């Protein structure tokens, strides 16, 4: 029995709505879906072989006739990424997954790039458009963008790091591999 | 649903024990590999004690189920191709546990416990956004999969907290370095009495394992580093 997933990337803004796909080759008397959260743990969403699910704002349909099943997230948020399997059935079949991620809506955008002690530069507040690219030079070391929300300020931001132990290395030429923004505030 | 070890490091030939207890009234267990590239391979199934089902598995990958529904799989003669996180489930519906990591290597002169720093917030950052984040730097370490969480005044923090998916190569042609930022109000981070600490769980070798060389035995550990709020 072939698992059949789509699709197989998901980039989406928060407050987007999306929908996984899983189709099977065959009958089957059980489908789950599951997410795997970043250290390798499987979270049952749904079991669901055929009809609709709700569980806040993820939602599931399996039209078992016609051998398919559609994860719905309605107002996706950055706390949706990650990996999405869907699997049929005394053992599972998985699918290969739905990679999901969800960036910020960064209407307040502040690009600036700072020094840390106790070195290290960060490069914060720029918008989800911004791509953080790695250095050329293998004794410069930068991070990927990633999403922070500081829940009780309902407020999210992006943030890439670098650092060196270069002389040469310095904030103001740190992220220059990358299209910066032109206001960036650099202190 | 439950696993040991979380991880294990091992060497050609050697033998791994994975152990599972499923979800109390379950009888059936399964045992699934996930390696980087696949996705999920079914490798075992046991009910009531037995085996019922293999997948694509040799005979030196074996187990058994006991007279509780717990179970343990014993993988022999390892191989390098054997690395892969293997899974647990329980019970209709499949629970699954937290999976055991499995990495087979040529030998353990590469096992390095990471270092860890924090650095504060910038003073700039502070004026122009009224917030602070602190960074915190996981370095020198093989292997990866580390688990790197954040503690603030004793207790473990999710809100404000941003961590790298994938370690970085220190030499992309070799030992990992890892990232992750924590992000307060400046109001938080200039009252003094505040404690920040990121920590470091690093998996490496455990009793079992045979070390010779001159540094220290590279054991799992928890290698952590600290910050005060301002004096
Ligand atoms: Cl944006
Ligand atoms: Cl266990
Ligand atoms: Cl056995
Ligand atoms: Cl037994
Ligand atoms: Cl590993
Ligand atoms: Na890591």
């Amino acid at each position: 029995i072939q698992v059949e997933q789509s699709p197989p990337d998901l980039i989406l803004q928060e407050g987007a709505n999306s929908t996984l796909r899983c189709n099977f080759s065959d009958s089957v008397n059980n489908l789950q879906w599951f997410h795997q959260n970043p250290w390798g743990q499987l979270i049952n969403l749904f079991y669901i072989p055929s009809g609709t699910k709700q569980n806040g704002r993820l939602s599931a349909t399996t039209v078992a006739t016609e051998r398919y099943s559609l994860l719905y997230i309605s107002s996706s948020q950055t706390t949706d990424s990650g990996v999405y399997f869907c699997a049929v059935d005394g053992r599972l079949y998985f699918g290969r997954g739905t990679q999901l991620t969800v960036w910020p809506d960064i209407q307040k955008p502040d690009p600036a790039v700072y020094q840390l002690r106790d070195s290290v530069c960060l490069f914060t507040d720029f918008d989800s458009q911004t791509n953080v690219s790695q250095s050329k030079d293998s004794d410069v070391y930068i991070t990927d963008k990633c999403v922070l929300d500081m829940r009780s300020m309902d407020f999210k931001s992006n943030s890439a790091v670098a650092w060196s132990n270069k002389s040469d290395f310095a904030c103001a030429n740190a992220f220059n591999n990358s299209i910066i923004p032109e206001d960036t505030f650099f202190p | 649903v439950t696993q040991s070890p979380t991880h294990l490091i091992k060497t050609r030939g050697q033998q791994a024990t994975l152990r599972c207890s499923p979800i109390s009234g379950h009888t059936s267990v399964y045992w699934y590999q996930q390696a980087l590239g696949l996705g999920l391979q079914f490798l075992l199934w046991y009910d009531e004690g037995e085996e019922r089902n293999r997948g694509n598995f040799p005979p030196r990958f074996s187990g058994r189920q006991f007279p509780n529904y717990s179970s343990e799989l014993n993988v022999n003669a390892l191989e390098l191709e054997d690395s892969a996180l293997y899974l647990c489930a329980s019970s209709e519906t499949q629970y699954f546990g937290p999976g055991t990591r499995l990495l087979v290597l040529e030998d353990l002169k590469n096992v390095f416990p990471p270092e860890v720093a924090v650095f504060e917030p910038s003073e700039a950052e502070i004026s122009h956004t009224q917030k602070a984040t602190l960074v915190c730097l996981a370095t020198g370490f093989y292997p990866d999969h580390v688990e790197l969480s954040w503690w603030v005044n004793g207790k473990e923090v999710h809100s404000g907290v941003c961590t790298d998916p994938q370690p970085l190569k220190e030499q992309p042609a070799s030992r990992y370095a890892l990232s992750s930022r924590l992000r307060v109000s400046a109001t938080f981070w200039q009252n003094p009495r505040n404690h920040f600490r990121c920590q470091v769980q690093f998996y490496g070798l455990s009793e079992n394992d045979e070390w010779t060389q001159d540094r220290a035995k590279p054991v799992t550990q928890i290698v952590s580093a600290e910050a005060w709020g301002r004096a």
